[PDB]
Order: C-alpha cells, then structure tokens, then sequence
C-alpha cells in the first residue's frame, strides 16, 4: 500500500507520518533526519605551490669569447657579459683585464614540499546528497542511509522506502573553487592559459606528475659590478605566499545556510533547505487489524496551559470512555499544532495526557485518537519571553483562527461596519423604486 | 549583535560553534482588551501589521463615506419635490423626521 508525504530537510526535528488505510487500525510513523550531506563533481584544472629559483654557478671563462646557448628547460634567461673583472679572497685571478667572460644562468623549478604544501583547484558541477534517516513505527527502530535521488530503496524490512527528487539546488558551491588543507573559497583562479606575474597561480602546473611546469615569474638578470662576483637578478616574490598571508573569512564561515563544509569528499553537511518527498509501501503484517483496541465512544479535549513556541506547553487532557486497554495512535490533521507523543496507551480510567506545539495565539487543530477524531481549540495566550538555546519544533506558520476566540469581535464590528453600507443601499434602492413609478 | 527567528552562529577563539536563535516574546496582552491586542500583533513581526491597521482604517471611513453620501442621496431624491411647487409645505404627519425635510417654513 503505497502512501506519500513531504518532510522539511531539517536536522534534529521529529516527523509524524499517520497511515490512515481503512479496514486496519491506523499507525504512525517516526522520521528523523540525522546529517545529510551534499557531494560536487571535481575536475581538479591544475596545481599551485611555490618556485625554487635554481641558479648555477656563474661561468667565468678568461678568453673573452663570447658562448651562448639555450635548451629546453623553462624560462632560460640567455644574457652574457663581456669586461667583467672579479675578484676573490686570494686578491685576484688571471691577467687580463677588460677581457673576460660572465655567463650567468638560472631558471624556476618546484618545491620540495610541493607533494603536501600544494593547493588545488576545481569546477562545480552537478551534486549528489547522501541522507541518513532514521525510520520507527510500532516495536521497530532502525538507521539506514539513502540517495534522496531520484530512485533508491531502503527495505528495513518487510516496507520499503524512497526518497524522491530534491526541491531545489541551492549549492554553497558554484562554478570554480579552491581547495586547501580543509578549506575551501569561491575565489575566480586565471585560466591555463596564462596568470599574472604573483597575483595568483603564477605556477598554473598541472598534477603532481611535474610535467610542463608553466612559469611567468618574470626573471630580470642583471650586468654585475667590479666589486667582486655577483648574481643579480629582479624576482617578484611568490602569489602563492601571498594568497596564504592574505587567506580570510573561509566558506565555511559564508554558506548562505549555515551549511558546515568538510574536505574529505569536499562534502557539505546539515544545512536545511527546501523539503524532500517520500513514498513508502507498508506490508500487510505489519499491524493489527480493527478487532483490536476499540476507543471511539464519546469524546471531549480540554487544554490546561499553552505556554507556547519554546519546546512544547500545550498541555492538553482526552477523556472518553472506552473497551479493555491497549495501543492507540494519535496525531494532528491540521498543521496549525503538531504533537510529541506516538502511539500512547490507555487505561480504563479513560484520562489521558497529550504535549502539543505551536507558534501561534489561537490553535485550532483536530487531534485524532486511534479510531475518532474531535475539534479542539484552546485559549493560548501565554508568549514565553526569554531566547531560546535550542531548535525549534514547530511550523513557522502562525496566524489566528478565522472563528477563534481572540479577534471575533473585530470581524464582527467590521461586519457591523459593512452592514450599515448593507442598508443604507437597500434604502436606497427602496427609494429609487418607489420613486420612479 | 542582531539576532532574528533563524539563527547566529559562534567561533569565539577556538571554541566548538554555539548556535542561537530568537523566540518569539513580544509583550502586550494577546487575548485582552482592544488596546493590547495591536501592540502584541505589532511587536511580533513589526513590518506589515502597521500596513494592516492602515487597511482596515481606510476601510472602515470608506465604509462611513459611503453611507453618508448613500444616506444624503436618498434624502435628496426623498424630499426634493416638496422643496418646489410654489408654497406648499411638508405633510409632517407622513414624514417630518424619518426624512428630516425641515428648513424654515
Ligand atoms: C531508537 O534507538 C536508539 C538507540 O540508541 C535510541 O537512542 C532512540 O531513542 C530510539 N528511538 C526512539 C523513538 O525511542
């Protein structure tokens, strides 16, 4: 017997599920969502993490002639000088001056901590949500963990369950992101095709394989001074160092939900939004049939305090007569109130006691013993004034009873209102058919 | 800091986060006298009630308006005959003030 319902995407908040199939008596079922998480697809572009400057020794050569070269290694800076006269601690070398050689050569290369100080990048895509629910129903309690997809199974049991598609996709994610020792940022990288000289990703190299290690550091080699030996060379210090110093108010401190984020599958755990439907076929031996527990007779509800929106205070008394004890269902057909309590037994005594919820001043739900159902409204006028540590266990939803006890009177002097332009049009139309004969 | 019905987040140095959210107090008498009842509707959700007072004050002088003016054009059409005809005067007895016709003699 397939029967379907919606359920907000809210963690830590009970749901009620009464099936209600005639022939049988009805039962309730307990849902509970405990830490859904949502998942990306990455693509993982390139790699970022800091340049070694690999720099030779300098070439003195004491001939004069000039000898230029060039391989393949990335960025060669081909640059030779011509008149340099070095020095050194033994006072001098050679004899000749105005007539040597300085070849000077450097290039960039990785770091040695590249294979663990590196950074990633990668690009959203379509995600998938795990979802671990907790199910219950009469002598049955169990966890499982499911797709909330468009098509998955559960079977805790002889019932199955499924999880339909989700309401809408309000990703934290999106387009490109950045990932780093647990962290995450929505921060635009500079394509493969090229980057800034130290804004960001001046090293754009693609996975560890260290193979075509792009590079736009921006070498500048310089003529050295009589002095002694030199090696100067212009060298922008690296983005990657910079981006670490700058860093700041991460992703985990701006999901536009309170969505915490991990790393590990760069996932997203408990964050509400949207709701998500369920359809779930119940076998026929799982409860009992109508011979059992007869409670409908006579009934009437009255509300003791009604101290509402914190946790429950809608303390509510159920008398009615009754046959021999046992198990009964109970629930609410409006969701103006909802309930804490499932099934609840009774005693020949036939007083009962209920703990309902709800945010506003006038209730006016229908609550339904396992078999009856009466009207049930209530004077709840106290409005606890603290704040609150903890969630809440209410709809938002909040407006006072059309009939109620709070506001009649002002629908009906605005009836009275009305009534007044009732008459004087039906005066007037009097008038004007007497007059016009 | 500000704090509304959806909830603040905490990271105090390196303390697990703490998450709190407002209640719904207010104060007033909800179910009292007429001149509470405006201010407990108003504290709670502030923006749109104000509006709502506004509507139903519009309507209850459009509802008074219109019954005036309801109420004169039927006098007119009632009893603007007898204010011609030369002399003449109002029969009194048939109507004097369920029509109210008086202006001098
Ligand atoms: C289901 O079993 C778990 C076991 O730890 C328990 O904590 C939980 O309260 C049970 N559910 C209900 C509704 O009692």
């Amino acid at each position: 017997y397939e029967h379907t319902a919606t359920i907000p995407n809210v963690v830590g908040f009970p749901y009620k599920a009464h099936i209600e199939r005639n022939g049988f008596s009805p039962m309730t079922l307990q849902l509970e969502v405990l830490g859904t998480s949502l998942e990306p697809t990455l693509n993982l572009e390139y790699i970022t993490c800091e340049y070694k400057t690999v720099v030779p020794s300098p070439y003195i050569k004491c001939c004069g002639t000039s000898e230029c070269r060039s391989m393949e290694r990335p960025d060669y800076q081909c640059q030779v000088y011509t008149g340099v006269y070095p020095f050194m601690w033994g006072g001098a070398y050679c004899f000749c001056d105005t007539e040597n050689t300085q070849l000077s050569e450097a290039y960039v290369d990785r770091s040695d901590v590249c294979k663990h100080d590196h950074a990633a990048a990668y690009k959203a895509h379509t995600a998938a949500m795990k979802a671990t629910i907790r199910i219950s129903y009469g002598n049955l309690n169990q966890t499982t963990t499911a797709f909330v997809n468009g098509e998955h199974t559960v079977t805790v049991g002889g019932s199955r369950f499924t999880f339909g598609p989700i309401s809408t996709a309000w990703t934290p994610f999106d387009n490109k992101i950045v990932v780093y020792k647990n962290d995450v940022y929505n921060l635009d990288f500079p394509p493969y095709g090229s980057g800034q000289p130290g804004r960001f990703g001046d090293i754009q190299s693609r996975t560890v394989e260290s193979k075509d290690l792009y590079a736009n550091t921006a070498l500048k080699l310089s003529r050295p001074s009589s002095g002694t030996v030199h090696v100067p060379y212009t060298q922008t210090p690296s983005g990657f160092k910079y981006w670490i110093k700058e860093r700041g108010t991460s992703l985990n401190d701006k999901a536009p939900f309170g969505c915490v984020i991990k790393t590990n599958p760069v996932r997203a755990e408990n964050c509400a939004v949207g709701n998500i439907p369920v359809s779930m076929d119940i076998p026929d031996s799982a409860f009992t049939r109508v011979i059992d527990a007869p409670a409908v007779t006579n009934l009437e509800c009255q509300v003791a305090v009604c101290t509402h929106s914190s946790d429950f205070g809608g303390i509510a008394t159920l008398t009615f007569k009754t046959d021999k004890p046992g198990k009964c269902a109970v629930h609410s057909h409006s969701n103006v109130a909802t309930i804490q309590e499932a099934a609840v037994d009774i005693k020949t005594d036939g007083k009962i006691t209920l703990h309902f919820s709800t945010a506003s001043a006038s209730p006016a739900f229908k609550v339904s013993v396992c078999s009856a159902k009466t009207t049930c409204m209530a004077a709840c006028e106290p409005p606890k004034d603290h704040i609150v540590p903890y969630g809440a266990s209410h709809n938002n939803q909040v407006f006072p009873d059309m009939s109620g006890t709070a506001m009649t009177w002002v629908q009906r002097v605005a009836g009275g209102f009305g009534g007044l332009t009732l008459a004087a049009v039906a005066v007037l139309i009097l008038v004007t058919c007497v007059t016009m004969r | 800091i500000p704090v509304t019905e959806d909830g603040i987040e905490y990271r105090w140095g390196n303390n697990p986060p703490v998450r709190l959210w407002a209640q719904l107090t207010t104060e007033g008498k909800p179910h009292g006298w007429p001149h509470e009842i405006i201010l407990y509707y108003y504290g709670l959700y502030p923006a749109a009630t104000i509006v709502a007072v506004s509507a139903a004050c519009l309507a209850v002088v459009l509802s008074l308006l219109a019954s005036c003016y309801m109420f004169a054009t039927a006098r007119r059409k009632c009893l603007t005959p007898y204010a011609l005809t030369p002399g003449a005067v109002v029969p009194v007895t048939l109507g004097v003030l369920c029509c109210a016709p008086r202006a001098h003699a």
